[PDB]
RNA sequence: AGGUAGAGCUACUGGAUGGCCGAUGGGCCCCACAGGGUUACUGACGUCAGCCAAACUCCGAAUGCCGGUAAGUCCAAGAGU
RNA sequence: GGUUCCCUCAACCUGGACGGCAAUCAGGUGUUGAGUGUAAGUGCACAAGGGAGCUUGACUGCGAGACGGACAUGUCGAGCAG
RNA sequence: GUUACGGCGGUCCAUAGCGGCAGGGAAACGCCCGGUCCCAUCCCGAACCCGGAAGCUAAGCCUGCCAGCGCCGAUGAUACUACCCAUCCGGGUGGAAAAGUAGGACACCGCCGAACAC
């Protein structure tokens, strides 16, 4: 699970989830790439499994590229408490995702199994998204 | 390497704006620009269906002959204004130029062949640089990966380029570099 | 140079076991020093009692 | 081919004076009514001026390469105080009475303190 | 658990109090502010706590000279 | 109390003219200084009480 | 006069993805020492490309605010002080 | 603290007995990344930062004009005389 | 009035800077020679100061040409936004960036003084 060694800012606001992205929108490592069509906060464990889907299809070869990075602190009070008294401890690390960001990219010799692996990705995923390539 | 100019009729613009560009895509028009050595831009439009045909058998560096009110003039297609989500033309830059004229492009580098059966192909850059006539620019640039082994750094100064046709980006760059093939191991350690 | 604060400083005289003589100018209150080595003595210039000792008793 | 390494005397002293001279011009600066008293000083001769800073305009200058003042069979401070005395004579001459010095960055005293003792007895003051 | 934070001091009600344009009289205070954010130009003082005043009635001008912001007092001509 | 409070008198009229502090740790000396006097209308010595 | 929305980062402080090069460390063999190559190794520094920030800013609006001015409403706003 | 005058750091490269990453010395590059008693911010290389000489304005009688303000408080200030 | 000339200033202070190549000593500007005198070094005439005129334009300074780096930078399009339509999509009128592109650019202006000419 991906988390920063260390933040500077550790309870913040949250990230605002408007607009679409400005940069990231395209496939820059590899030959294939799975692109947002949504805004939502991707969670590093969501971004593990969906990782660990791809690496399970296509067994050996090839390589996957990660474009993300789970950053920016949520954090929850504790359980069965009534409101005030400060500000809880961050909990779990998200990433912000918004329409046209490419998360994750995939370099397989052919095409189907590929493009396969890529659909198991989308499924752990809590957005729509589609599979992009490198070809206008 | 010569080329035949693509054809397009060009109509000037009455109004420019956010408002008037959005109305004209409507229609199925793309606001362009005709700037150059001529220094006085004009505001032109195109049609989209016909200018993106040009571009889908001919590539983004294409040459174009236009119609602006019955007088002819060669451009240059320089950029191109791209919708993110719905993959439009929103916007073209043309840029005047004669023949004769040398203007420096980039363009895409193919990977082709099969390689040794243990090796995994990885492309770092798109696209190189180069240095052409007017009508005389390579559609393509083609690089070839046959019973290459192991660990082996294609250069950008390793590409075929044509006659006439001098590299301009760093002779150094990594363009193709094929690596061994990736086991279930190191599958699983990158990216945790 | 200021005035109160230097060492006497007096024009001197070197001589040598060589019988070589300078004229300089050092600290020394004595006005002349006699060295037994300078350029012209010692070997890596030039290239040339217990050695005595035992070339006079025993040869 | 000859590459010298570092910076000459003449490039450091050069910097270092023009340097130390707008640290003094922070605070002295030229009017009409009162202008003023820029001198230049080099190895052979002096110069003054006397600049209005408003627009930039030099209302009066005297120098040590004027033939009369080369005349003079005294050292370098005795050809200041000649130069002092005429631009004493010039400064009235154009209705200035009260000046201003600017010693240009060197320090005063010497040649320069020469020159401004001469034109204070001369009948400006500053 | 509590909170460890929850201080905060007065606000000093700084900025730029006579804009360009705006006549003023002499002794009047123009901007206040912490350092030299603007410098004082002509007919311009600065106060003990960086406090920039006008030396001289006229009108408020802001310029700029050698890379500084500053504050200027230009004269109104008497009809 | 280290840094305690000091009156400054003047030598002449002996009229307690200021008030001031000093670290009776660095300065154990009591501080002599001048300071004008209105009494004498002149800079006079003014030492510490 | 601003530093918000936006955007940008070899323009600073931090976070951070993948290549290339290669000091430093486990070393291995150089019979022990200085004396050279080797990594399923760890990898500074630099560099190529893609990014992120309420308490980042080389940048930077629309509005809003302060002042001047020309008119408008003007048998009324039933205004302002 | 006041005033007058002078100066440019940090880091990096190279050469030097102990001496080493790092002490003191020398040359080069270096425009602010160092430093400003003390938190942060706004400033400061023109230096408000580093060094030296003299010194007590860390004054007395006053203070046109302003900032900020429920009120009571609080804050800036040219200039006159001793 | 002419100059490959010397001072003092300005520009909402790099379009002016860095770097490279080739050149100049008429007066001035400099290096330069020396420490008797004013003056000086937390040691040192290196610096500051003073008295000069054997050498040199090798450096500073100045002139010409370069677009390698820094710098300026549109038009158009986009992002954003005030007001207004719109039953959760979005749109209209007005304003309008940052980045990038075509390009610009090896400064411009003013007052005195020199040598020569008139
Ligand atoms: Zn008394």
């Amino acid at each position: 699970m991906l988390i920063p060694r260390k933040v500077k800012h550790r309870k913040q606001h949250h990230p605002e989830q408007r607009g679409i992205a400005s940069g990231g929108t395209s496939v820059s490592f590899g030959d294939y790439g799975i692109q947002a069509l949504e805004h939502a906060y991707i969670t590093n464990r969501q971004i593990e499994s969906a990782r660990i889907a791809i690496n399970r299809h296509i067994k050996r070869g090839g390589k996957v590229w990660i474009n993300i990075f789970p950053d920016r602190p949520l954090t929850k009070k504790p359980a069965e408490t009534r409101m005030g008294s400060g500000k809880g401890s961050p909990e779990w690390w998200v990433a912000n995702v918004k329409p046209g960001r490419v998360l994750f990219e995939l370099s397989y010799p052919d095409e189907k199994t590929a493009r396969d692996a890529l659909t198991r990705a989308i499924h752990k995923l809590p957005i729509k998204a589609r599979i992009v390539t490198r070809e206008e | 390497t010569a080329n035949i100019p693509n054809k397009l009729t060009a109509n000037v613009r009455t109004r420019t704006g956010k408002g008037a560009s959005r109305q004209a895509r409507r229609d199925g028009k793309v606001p362009a620009v005709l700037y150059g050595h001529g220094t006085d831009p004009q505001h032109l439009e195109l049609n989209a269906r016909d200018f993106a045909a040009v571009l889908r058998s001919h590539g983004t560096n294409a040459i174009l002959t236009l119609d602006i009110e019955g007088t002819e003039q060669l451009a240059l297609t320089k950029a191109l204004d791209v919708h993110p989500i719905r993959r439009n033309i929103q916007h073209a830059d043309l840029l005047v130029v004669q023949r004769g004229e040398k203007v420096t492009v980039e363009v895409t580098v193919l990977v082709e062949g099969d390689a040794t059966p243990g090796t995994l192909v990885t492309q770092d850059a798109n696209t190189i640089e180069i240095e052409a006539e007017a009508l005389s620019i390579p559609e393509q640039l083609t690089v070839s990966v046959e019973g290459v082994e192991a660990g082996t750094q294609i250069t950008a100064g390793q590409i075929s380029l044509p006659e006439g046709v001098n590299l301009i980006s760093d002779p150094e760059l990594l363009v193709v570099n094929v690596v061994e093939a990736p086991s279930a191991e190191a599958l699983e350690e990158e990216g945790a | 140079m200021k005035t109160g604060i230097h060492p006497e400083y007096v024009d001197t005289t070197v001589q040598c076991g060589c019988g070589h003589s300078f004229t300089t100018r050092s600290t020394k209150q004595s006005g002349t020093i006699v060295v037994e080595v300078c350029s012209q003595c010692h070997p890596f210039y030039t290239g040339k009692g217990r050695v005595a000792r035992f070339e006079k008793r025993y040869g | 081919a000859h590459k010298p390494v570092g910076q000459n005397i003449s490039e450091v002293r050069r910097n270092a004076r023009l340097r130390r001279h707008a640290r003094l011009r922070k605070k002295v600066a030229g009017t009409a009514e009162v202008p003023r008293l820029v001198v230049n000083r080099s190895a052979r001769h002096i110069h003054v001026q006397l600049v209005n800073d408003l627009n930039g305009t030099t209302l009066a200058a005297a120098s040590s390469i004027e033939a009369d003042v080369r005349a003079i069979d005294g050292d370098k401070k005795a050809h200041s105080v000649r130069v002092g005395q005429l631009i004493a004579e010039r400064a009235k001459a154009a209705g200035v009475e009260t000046v201003v010095f600017d010693r240009g960055g060197y320090t005063y005293g010497g040649r320069i303190a020469a020159l401004a003792d001469a034109a204070r007895e001369a009948g400006l003051k500053f | 658990s509590s909170s460890r934070n929850g201080r905060d001091s007065a606000a000093q009600r700084l900025g730029v109090k006579r804009f360009g344009g705006q006549v003023v009289k002499a002794g009047e205070i123009l901007v206040r502010q912490r350092g030299t954010h603007f410098h004082p130009g002509v007919n311009v003082g600065r106060g003990g706590d960086d406090t920039l005043f006008a030396l001289a009635p006229g009108a408020v001008e802001f310029g700029a000279k050698r890379g500084r912001k500053t504050v200027n007092i230009v004269p109104v001509a008497r009809p | 109390d280290v840094r305690p409070k000091i009156t400054l008198a003047c030598e002449v009229c002996k009229h307690r003219n200021y008030i001031t502090k000093k670290n009776r740790r660095n300065d154990p000396d009591r501080l002599e200084i001048k300071k004008f006097c209105p009494n004498c209308g002149t800079h006079q010595p003014h030492k510490e009480s």
